[PDB]
RNA sequence: UGAACAGCCUCUAGUUGAUAGAAUAAUGUAGAUAAGGGAAGUCGGCAAAAUAGAUCCGUAACUUCGGGAUAAGGAUUGGC
RNA sequence: UCUUAAGGUAGCCAAAUGCCUCGUCAUCUAAUUAGUGACGCGCAUGAAUGGAUUAACGAGAUUCCCACUGUCCCUAUCUAC
RNA sequence: CAGUCAAGCGUUCAUAGCGACAUUGCUUUUUGAUUCUUCGAUGUCGGCUCUUCCUAUCAUACCGAAGCAGAAUUCGGUAAGCGUUGGAUUGUUCACCCACUAAUAGGGAACGUGAGCUGGGUUUAGACCGUCGUGAGACAGGUUAGUUUUACCCUACUGAUGAAUGUUACCGCAAUAGUAAUUGAACUUAGUACGAGAGGAACAGUUCAUUCGGAUAAUUGGUUUUUGCGGCUGUCUGAUCA
């Protein structure tokens, strides 16, 4: 098997959970959840949601 | 005048009467079929339905589009404590059908069998079988005279057995008993392995094996009452409808002047006893062992039990079978796994099967981790660790 | 020969298979007769590869080959890309692709020598294909068709592009691939070239409905006599 | 589907039923296809026949060139925007319904697909996999 | 608060009256939400949803020249 | 030319008025006994029995389009009583 | 709707398929005829919903015949097990088109079914037009608007208890009753059999799918009074916290 990564979070994503979704510019995402799927189609930005691997690598919080 | 456009009927007619079950554990009503030739084993087990998984396998189907590619695939998982043989019964055959004539019992109960026998447990002398066991300690006088008339009658041979419940996180202590039919040897044979079994207990892989076709019989989950429009499946009425839209509008014409059996009406849903063929076992775990959630692909030793254990059910400390699907009951309920009547090839029936990687997730929420070292590694260290 | 084939009943040959000098790649999914075709014709010292790319039976659309290199998509799996591994020689390199356009032998047009692109792919994956093919580029596009690689068939000796391709283009392309070009088509007019058939430097395979007229244009551009 | 069909197909939950309205994604000079039929769709009363992905369905041009417009014509549906499950288990979708046009055998009216098409019609359809830019 | 004797909350004053207790089946009455599609339902878009204040831009055919007109159609709005 | 008091003028129409009739042609749709525009030997239109036209207005009747939605595919769930 | 006879049609040849002139029947899903029951009222259109029955079989199973070479088709037998659709117009039944499908067969059950719905039509009282009438008014002529009541009883049906079989408990047997699965596509057989060519099968095998049914909730989606967490508006607790 393969273990994806969140396009939004970067949580670790085993097979059979989450959804993905292809864009019109043909570019893949995947989700582990709903809820980094609906704060995606909020737009809300990875780098300002404060419990994202994104966020926690711009702020050096246990880096 | 005729019906205006053709459909099929609601509902299933030799599912009926949708009553509730009798019992809370359900009647095999039928054995699989015996052959004087084969060693004598036990032709069914009873475990308890434990919850659901995911697997991770790889597909071996010469000719499908998904040959040799991975697919992923809900399995349910049964605990299955080894059970214990308290018990044999012989059944001669009239013809008026099959009739028991003796049940000879084991010497020693233990107490969470002899549970079975009372309704107010914590107010009794507990005085149960106790004249039987003085019947017993002689040499072998009241015994094998009873021994003696199974064989030479007694065409079909039951033994009873009971599940260990207290080896279970259930909170039930009393036990449940019942008669697996033996399909090996004559029936000589057959009352020697049972006498020889008497206050022993019999282990799961001794009757189930791998990539083997097996029948859940169990009572399904309740509901209560419930209207016709999800009891059978009838299509809702339009909105506008005076005096309510759950319902059937016309219950059967002006003649036959009464209501037939054939329309379908509110009542109970659930609680029946089902039974569902065709479940091909992928794994019997040992719960005498670590790595029982490994596979020869994953190779981390983890138990079968989740993250936070099984939802509304606890932990899986005992032997399990792995089979794959949907069983009939909810979780904790008392399930009897029976082999096969018949004997399928299938091209699917014999497929070989081994597992890659097996879900530990926590089905308490979305679980993003299998093991509290991968949760730790991930998350670092956190205020409460130090 | 243009040698007369099926896929089950697709008259479509470069959509299911993949042809270079060096090795051949066929779907895993086919007949008797598909893979007798290349087996007879091929022989012995060519191998032939029964592989699957990103799970489809479809993998000449996926893949773009050439003798010294292999070019795979992103969602090829491991045990696919490992199998393609023992099965093929040491000489070829395969190397996953990450591009967005995905689907190799509809975007790149290749030979041995020269190819076709896209004109809209990554710098990286242009630079990926010049390092690994050892091939020189060129963003081109055949009177207007993105696909160059489905509505050109390509090889050493000569080319087969898309019947309405205006005169100019014609002459600017085989000035720029240095082999002549020939517009025409395939399996009873279809226009999609690069997906009808397959060639190499001796075999060209092609659909049953392909006619006598555009089977001796087919060995005429190509020289397999 | 039915007659064209390279193989057959696992099924894919329904999410064009009839009167849906796709993109209409190829070069043909079209805009929409309104469906209004589906090849090989069964009969229930009351039931819409719905489409899924690299179905063959019946459609007609509500907006876009003249000639194409006003008359009934196959299409072949590539993207499907309603989430379907695959046997590996993920659950994906496009961002919007469209579909190409083709002749009852299946080859493409067109010459070019603009944007995503699915594996399920890629591999079903080879001249839908021919004229396709990507494949996911 | 707000344009406002609108709606919502409060002060003075006045009530705390309307048989109650325990459970939470079906079918109701009233209030709601729904993936994908979008009137395919139906005699008929019935019912519901959508729009909504204010500022700026822009506004057709026709006309009894007064209108149509908030036509249509866009953008903005907090706190400091 | 006969008959009659005089023979339907200007306009309008399968119109809320046309039996035949789902009239014929065009358009609208994939498909229209619906709608609209024309045509007129009009069963049985027609001039204060008022005719024709008409901006604005209408809890009036009808057709199409955009937006919108559990009206529907196909049902599910929640709250109060 | 079905027979009998057979002058003829069918290149030739009554009967493969038809069949004139005649003649024997069946059915009560047509419309009549009659007036037996109901006028101290049995709720007369159509649709929606739902069950069952009939066979005069549209499809599916197995067969017989051909003016059956193959493919397609036609006639007939056992057969009602199983299915028989989505729409535009019209209040419609009916009809007519679009389209899918294996097929889109015909009917009954107080012209099934209004204390099941709906109320578009018909069929009260308002109103308009045309024709008729001096007039009040009339019109199986057109148009528009028009209150759809009650079950808590008995039975039936769906589910639920329960006295009495010395008491109580556990494990069972099986009389009887019900019953369920259905249809298609692709690959291959095979461009094979057959055929002059055009064309072009079938059995076995494999992978899927349609319709139906019984469960189940690992995953995905839906649902939110977990009023669980966060945010936001207005007001009130002097502010802050809450
Ligand atoms: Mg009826
Ligand atoms: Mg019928
Ligand atoms: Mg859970
Ligand atoms: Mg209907």
């Amino acid at each position: 098997m393969k273990v994806e990564i969140d396009s939004f979070s970067g949580a670790k994503i085993y097979p059979g959970r989450g959804t993905l979704f292809v864009r019109g510019d043909s570019k893949i995402f995947r989700f582990q959840n709903s809820k980094s799927a609906s704060l995606f189609k909020q737009r809300k930005n990875p780098r300002r949601i404060a419990w994202t691997v994104l966020f926690r690598k711009h702020h050096k919080k246990g880096i | 005048s005729h019906r205006k456009y053709e459909a099929p009927r609601h509902g299933h007619l030799g599912f009926l009467p949708r009553k509730r079950a009798a019992s809370i554990r359900a009647r095999v009503k039928a054995f699989p079929k015996d052959d004087r030739s084969k060693p004598v084993a036990l032709t069914s087990f009873l475990g308890y339905k434990a919850g659901m998984t995911t697997i991770v396998r790889d597909l071996d189907r010469p000719g499908s589009k998904f040959h040799k590619r991975e697919v992923v695939e809900a399995v349910t998982v049964v605990d299955t404590p080894p059970v214990v043989v308290v018990g044999v019964v012989g059944y001669v055959e009239t013809p008026r059908g099959l009739r028991s004539l003796t049940t000879v019992w084991a010497e020693h109960l233990s107490d969470e069998v002899k549970r079975r026998f009372y309704k107010n447990w914590y107010k009794s002398k507990k005085k149960a079988f106790t004249k039987y066991s003085a019947k017993y300690a002689q040499d072998g006088a009241g015994i094998e005279r009873e021994l003696a008339r199974i064989k030479k009658y007694a065409s079909v041979v039951r033994v009873l057995v009971h599940t260990q419940i207290r080896k279970t996180p259930l909170a039930q202590k009393k036990a449940h008993l019942a008669e697996i039919q033996l399909n090996g040897g004559s029936i000589s044979e057959k009352v020697d392995w049972a006498r020889e079994h008497f206050e022993k207990t019999v282990a799961v892989d001794s009757v189930f094996e791998q990539n083997e076709m097996i029948d859940a019989i169990a009572v399904t989950k309740g509901h209560g009452f419930e209207g016709v429009t999800h009891r059978w499946g009838t299509k809702k009425l339009p909105r506008k409808t005076h005096r309510g839209l759950r319902k059937v509008a016309c219950i059967g014409a002006w003649h036959p002047a009464h209501v037939m059996w054939s329309v379908a009406r509110a009542g109970q849903r659930g609680y029946h006893s089902r039974t569902s063929i065709n479940h091909k076992i992928y794994r019997v775990g040992k719960g005498d062992d670590e790595a029982n959630g490994a596979t020869s692909f994953d190779r981390t030793k983890k138990t079968i039990t989740p993250m936070g254990g099984f939802v509304h059910y606890g932990e899986i400390k005992n032997d399990f079978i792995m089979v794959k699907g949907c069983i009939p009951g909810n979780r904790k309920r008392i399930v009897t796994l029976r082999k096969s009547l018949y004997t399928n090839t299938s091209r699917k029936a014999l497929e070989e099967v081994s597992l890659k990687w097996i879900d530990t997730a926590s089905k308490f929420g979305k679980g993003r981790f299998q093991t509290p070292a991968e949760k730790h590694a991930f998350m670092g260290t956190l205020k409460k660790d130090l | 020969m243009a040698t007369r084939t099926q896929f089950e009943n697709s008259n479509e040959i470069g959509v299911f298979s993949k042809l270079t000098n060096t090795y051949c790649l066929v779907a895993v999914g086919g007949s008797e007769n598909f893979y007798s075709a290349f087996e007879a014709e091929l022989g012995d010292a060519i191998p032939i590869v029964h592989t699957t790319i990103a799970g489809t039976r479809i993998i000449g659309r996926m893949t773009a080959g050439n003798r010294r290199g292999l070019l795979v998509p992103t969602q090829t799996t491991d045990q696919e890309l490992q199998h393609l591994r023992n099965s093929l020689p040491d000489s070829v390199k395969i190397q996953r692709v990450e591009e967005r356009l995905s689907a190799l032998g509809n975007v790149i047009c290749c030979n041995d020598y020269v190819a076709l692109v896209h004109p809209d792919i990554d710098r990286e994956t242009e630079e990926l294909i010049s390092d690994v093919l050892g091939v020189e580029v060129f963003r081109q596009t055949i009177s207007g068709n993105i696909l160059v690689g489905s509505y050109c068939s390509l090889s050493n000796q000569g080319g087969l592009v898309h019947p309405q391709t205006s005169v100019q283009d014609q002459e600017e392309l085989s000035s720029l691939l240095q082999v002549p070009l020939v517009a025409g088509t395939v399996n009873r007019g279809s226009s999609v070239v690069g997906a009808g058939m397959v060639v190499n430097d001796y075999l060209a395979v092609t659909g049953l409905d392909t006619t006598a007229p555009e089977l001796s244009v087919i060995e005429s551009i190509f020289r397999l006599q | 589907s039915g007659n064209g069909a390279q193989g057959t197909k696992f099924r894919i939950s329904l999410g064009l039923p009839v009167g849906a309205i796709m993109n209409c994604a190829d070069n043909s000079g079209a805009r929409n296809l309104y469906i209004i039929a589906v090849k090989g769709s069964g009969s229930r009363l009351n039931r819409l026949p719905a489409a899924s992905l690299g179905d063959m369905v019946m459609a007609t041009v509500k907006k876009g060139k003249p000639e194409l417009r006003k008359k009934v014509m196959p299409a072949i549906v590539v993207r499907q925007a309603k989430s379907w499950r695959r046997r590996d288990g993920v659950f994906l979708y496009f961002e919007d319904n469209a579909g190409v046009i083709a002749n009852p055998k299946g080859e493409m009216k067109g010459s070019a697909i603009t944007g995503p098409v699915g594996k399920e019609c890629a591999d079903l359809w080879p001249r839908v996999a021919s004229n396709s830019g990507v494949v996911v």
